[PDB]
């Protein structure tokens, strides 16, 4: 495929402009190289139109312009003066025009009581009369393939909808564009046109995050809500809801958010591949599902396989009593941010819960066995959770504060086994008279540094301590045990900037 | 509907498959080994330096085409180990779009002759 | 009554990093009032407990001793003659990495249509010692579902290489459906001391090639 | 002093006429009976003394099954010692299949390799011999393992190699693995492959100009 | 009595390390950002002696699109005169095409004429070399025209031709030529271009190993 | 008070009918003053001043040296320019040059060049012509004479682009550069290309 991406239909009147945006893979070429705008005409060719490096045809000359934002990641082509010359097959791309690099837009424009509505709004249709027909049937009546049939005693196909002078139809069908006549001997004419959504392009990356922003108005803010995907016909996959559903697929990476004081929620989807893109639909009917009049609204998601983002465990595995140190990256030019992590606790709630953050909160039963590092950095933070159990087993979400956020999830699984430092129960000193503890490690970690660290919470920093490397242990020993030497201390090991396996002990006094 | 095995960017190969798997019959199944070679027709000999004769043998093993010269990491019964899946681990027929390819040249300039630095593939090869 | 020092396991030494050396006593009679000293025993205690006759003295370690290549010198003294034993061993040098070949099943099995057989030759390195392990997606199978042969000698009048062969029997319909199926090796000599190749059905022998050969003068970008 | 019986060699019983039983001790410091023409002692050979009785001309009455038992007394005590022989009818033959060189090993064109492999087989007993085109290979040529046992009734395998010149692969030679298993009929096996060979793959070569 | 500031050059800012400005006066000077130096008379036609100030070091400083100002007071009219001058950021790239020699030219075995038609670049400064293989000819086996200004397709843009004769003999018996074409719009400040016998046809495409295992 | 004779240009000598010899001095003060002593049209227009000799389009071809003397009160003696027709004459040699292949991959304009080459006075026209109708002259660039480097005789060069629509190269119909020159006899050489001025592939598959 193609990573460009861009609108697959543009639709205008003759006259007006268009704007037509492609994006591309911000990388260091596609920024710097040719971008065009050429007609797929017949008998084999793209000619260019208009290009970034200062052609525009005799066609176009005087009545458009590209221009490229690199750092976007995008670049837009404006349309002045169209007429139906202009309706074809067209392509934007990068480079050589036969090489590939290129989206296929389709641009088709049309000859310039209309009424313009939205699927599932409502429509007043105000029809004059005359003064000699204050007696007969007000009425409305539709043209079935030529032919008066009653509308509003209602029709069957508008029963509970319609209301009567001025008519108002509420949630309407997109079967229901047509045209109506009202008539009191008089007769007027009324052009109904329902809109379809016109879909937003959300072009997001590999093992990246969308967040839908899912504003419908605050008449429907009272509706249960839902997230709908389209298929290759026409059903579509409940992916979110808000009566408790969720896609077996979107498992500890869907978040449902909640509503707003006019009903603007949002939906977050973390680690996205490559059979997440598609069509993507919010709505408001009162069932969770898609049916025929319900306030529907489009994205369309490319997941772009080109993506920079760098590939990490996506599962940790660690013992019961042994540690997990999971290494979060960010986007390295945001270097100063607020780092947090985060858990997971369903859908319709959507509750991503804070644990940890970088300025120096730790929430309050992780005390002693959660920390965030900062090591390694430029791009990359350590988040090490140890004196683990079986219901620490779960999905985790490395947030930040930055505004190009990629929320990083990762299960953490709870296999059998035992730890690798052995570290003494919960030893306890007295006052004045010395502590000594010891943490024995494996031969697996005789190249690696060892450390004691006293648990604060803006992160544990190294102490004294002794490292016995012929008989494997890491002593700790505490001159003057006062009161203040109290609390969680660890041992572990560390590679340079990575850190590696923890276990924990309390020292009471 | 087909995947996507090899997309060399050295000598432009790029191998796709997909198993047609007749469910009627039972071993009668059909794999498919679409190979997608771009020859050049204009690239020198050695690349990097324009004053080589024209490539004009182009020789593609499949072996060399397919082969991964990255590392690897397996969970071998607790740990994960890091692997090295390659046994042959040159030259190449195309430039990469998204790689630099400069080569330094000496031009005079009064006094001196400064060995100054061309860009063969210009737009691949600007500074951040 | 002679003495011998072996060599760390490969499975120890590679997914575990522990050098344990051995040094046996083979040719013994009565005594048990056997004595062993290490020379580069720099703290670590030796164990004892004799078996039926031989006796054995392991010394514990890991692997960044034995790797950076050091002389361990087992000095044994027995009550039968007063001249004490001596065996030295060290990490060999003149290396070769072992030359991985995952070899798809016979066309006569999958035929067949009931268990086709996955071969793994290793070929080519120079000490005796390689581990083979095979995975099935990237889930190890257990070592009783394969078989593994011994590391033998191939046959050149030049430098001396061993060579090694594996053999997983899978399922027909599991190879037909197209998972994919790893043979691991790990060899003292490898760079990263392991190497990994994975075949399936797409990678291995078609029955239907179509080569499309484009021929175009302004290229050499490969976009 | 302990007693063994050792089965007839399987070259001497596949390719000669004479498959010799043997009778043999380990541990005596000083005859023989066989209960089913006579036998032919041996060496003292010294270790724990080891004479032997080997006895010739057995070979079809070991074919058939019949239970052979040689019965060893020494003076160093009283009670003989007795040690029996079948041979067992529970066997399998084996499947052979000889598989071609790797595709990475004939782009590097210096040497190729051959594998054979003898799969299934319920006695241990193997005999693996290759043939260039019909002209055998000595054995210091290829490289036999041994014959291992199966992951799994009990059944075994045995793989062999042998690395040929790519210019003798090329130019269209083919090679031969003969496994021998005393359960054929034929008493041998054989599989062959040359350059061509499995049901050719459809090249489908097309220029775009 | 007019007052002019003039870029710096080029091949200084392309070759070289230091890039002076220079501010020119016809009929002292004050400089916005490191001392500058004053110029002799240097009578020009008519009269009209010219001070000149030269200011050094200003490579960065132009190239990130700093606007100089030069500001020289004189005593005939009582206020001074300014001058600006700032690096232009539209700066397209230029399309070097090297063009073979005609074939009416080959069939007399004398000298060969190739062309080298640099095209489409915004600013009007632009340097050609030619190279023979790869030791650089003098400037004195070329011929190099002025960068004129394209009739317009859209922006702004110019264009410049260079020639060079050289011996049938030497294109005959398969030695390269290039044009190397030197621009601020440029990455790395040099583009290349290069031409022989053969590019102004037989391949031999041979895959080995089509079946078999790809892993 | 500088004289100088300007000669007639190419372009009325060989397509128009003015061909006027002028005759121009600068530097003066006064107010006028000045004497031109060469059908003779005695006009001045003065600014420097320049007097136009006009009609005398057949006696340059015969190649007699045109004496202009320009009296002036400023100095004493009148100034003296004299000219004729250049002798040593060469004939352009021209080529029309295809266009480069990376702009038929563009798709957007392609790109012919004219080089007229070795032809001995500098004064030359260039002009263009699609099938048979004259482009105009602001839709080709066009340098100038320029002397190109000879250790041999004193040569000169030229060269002119002109940019067309791929839609045409790709249509098929010609284009002609048509050098003038007055040292050509026909007075203009017109060369033409068109888009009509083999791969042979071996696959030696295994």
């Amino acid at each position: 495929k193609s990573p460009i991406f861009g609108p697959e239909e543009v639709n205008s009147v003759e006259g007006n402009s268009v704007s037509i945006t492609c994006y591309y893979p911000p990388t260091s070429v596609n920024r710097h190289t040719r971008k065009y705008w050429c007609r797929q005409g017949a008998r084999g060719g793209c000619i260019t139109l208009i290009s970034s490096e200062g052609y525009v045809s005799s066609k176009y000359a005087g009545r458009a312009n590209l221009t490229n934002f690199p750092e976007n990641g995008t670049f837009v082509v404006n349309i002045a003066q169209l007429s139906q010359d202009d309706s074809g097959r067209y392509k934007c791309g990068l480079g050589i025009n036969s090489r590939g690099l290129s989206f296929d837009v389709s641009l088709e424009v049309s000859q310039g009581k209309v009424y313009t509505v939205d699927l599932g709004r409502t429509v007043t249709i105000n029809c004059p009369f005359k003064t000699e027909n204050a007696q007969k049937r007000k009425s409305l009546y539709k043209q079935i393939g030529l032919y008066p049939v009653l509308v509003i005693y209602v029709n069957p196909n508008y029963t509970g909808r319609i209301r009567l002078f001025s008519v108002v139809i509420n949630q309407l069908r997109l079967s229901d564009a047509g045209q109506y006549l009202c008539q009191a001997s008089n007769k007027k004419n009324a052009d109904l046109q329902v809109l379809k959504p016109e879909p937003e392009l959300v072009y997001e990356d590999l093992r990246g995050s969308v967040t839908f922003h899912c504003a419908l108005g605050p008449e429907v803010a009272n509706v249960a809500k839902f997230l709908c995907r389209q298929s290759s016909g026409e059903n579509c996959d409940v992916v979110v809801n808000t009566l408790g559903k969720r896609a077996p697929a979107f498992e500890g990476r869907i978040l449902l958010n909640p509503q707003d004081k006019d009903g603007s929620f949002s939906v977050v989807i973390t680690g996205l591949r490559k059979e997440d893109a598609g069509r993507y639909l919010c709505g408001a009917h009162s069932d969770g599902q898609l049916q025929e009049g319900s306030p529907i609204q489009a994205w369309q998601l490319f997941v772009n396989e080109e993506s920079t983002i760098p590939r990490s465990p996506t599962v940790v595995k660690g013992v019961a009593g042994g540690s997990v140190a999971v290494l979060c990256p960010y986007n390295r030019k945001e270097s100063k941010s607020i780092k947090y992590w985060c858990l997971w606790e369903g859908a319709q709630n959507g509750r991503c819960p804070l644990l940890v953050d970088s300025e120096g909160w730790v929430k309050a039963q992780y005390e002693g066995r959660l920390s965030l590092l900062e090591e390694p950095g430029n791009g990359t933070f350590t988040v090490i959770l140890n004196q683990l159990t079986s219901r620490d087993a779960g999905f985790y979400w490395c947030l930040t504060n930055g505004d190009t956020l990629w929320r990083t999830t990762v299960e953490i699984k709870i296999i059998e086994g035992e730890p690798n430092l052995k570290v003494p129960g919960n030893v306890t000193a007295v006052l004045g008279e010395t502590l000594k503890v010891p943490c024995h490690f494996p031969c697996k970690f005789s190249s690696y540094e060892k450390y004691w660290c006293k648990w604060n919470n803006t992160g544990c920093q190294a102490l004294f301590v002794n490292c016995d490397e012929n008989s494997r242990l890491v002593s700790l020993t505490l001159n003057l045990v006062t009161r203040a030497d109290e609390g969680w201390y660890w041992c572990g090991v560390k590679q340079g900037h990575f850190y590696g396996e923890t276990a924990a002990v309390y020292v009471a006094v | 509907e087909r995947i996507v095995l090899v997309d060399n960017k050295c000598k432009c190969a790029r191998i796709t498959s997909r198993i047609i798997r007749s469910s009627e019959d039972p071993n009668e199944d059909i794999v498919e080994r679409n190979i997608r070679i771009i020859v050049p027709l204009n690239n020198r000999e050695n690349i990097s330096d324009p004053t080589s004769p024209l490539r004009t043998r182009f020789v593609y093993h499949l072996s060399d085409l397919c082969k991964k010269c990255d590392p690897t990491e397996v969970e071998l019964d607790n740990q994960i180990v890091t692997a090295t899946q390659s046994n042959i681990c040159e030259t190449c027929y195309t430039y990469d779009r998204n790689k630099c390819y400069t080569a330094v040249v000496p031009l005079v300039y009064g006094g001196e002759t400064k060995m100054v630095e061309t860009a063969l593939t210009p737009d691949a090869c600007y500074p951040d | 009554p002679r003495l011998s020092l072996h060599r760390p396991a490969l499975e120890d030494l590679l997914l575990g990093s522990e050098a344990n050396l051995t040094c046996t006593l083979t040719g013994l009679r009565d005594a048990s009032g056997v004595t062993f000293t290490w020379t580069p025993s720099s703290g670590k205690s030796a164990v004892q407990g004799p078996p039926e006759y031989s006796v054995s003295s392991v010394l514990p370690g890991c692997a960044e001793p034995w790797n950076h290549g050091k002389t361990f010198t087992c000095t044994a003294a027995y009550p039968e003659s007063k001249t004490p034993l001596t065996a030295t061993l060290s990490k060999s040098g003149n290396t070769f990495r072992p030359e991985v070949h995952l070899l798809p099943p016979p066309s006569e099995e999958l035929a067949l249509n009931e268990l086709v057989t996955l071969t793994c030759l290793a070929r080519g390195f120079s000490p005796k010692d390689v581990l083979v392990r095979w995975l099935q997606g990237s889930q190890e199978l257990p070592r009783e579902k394969y078989l593994t042969w011994a590391s033998r000698q191939e046959p050149s009048q030049g430098t001396t290489t061993f060579a090694v062969t594996s053999i997983l029997r899978v399922a027909a319909e599991d190879w037909k459906k197209g998972d994919t199926f790893s043979c691991m090796v790990g060899h003292e000599a490898l760079p990263l001391a392991f190497t990994q190749k994975t075949i399936d059905r797409l990678a291995g022998k078609p029955t239907h090639v179509n080569v499309s050969v484009v021929m175009a003068e302004v290229d050499g970008t490969c976009y």
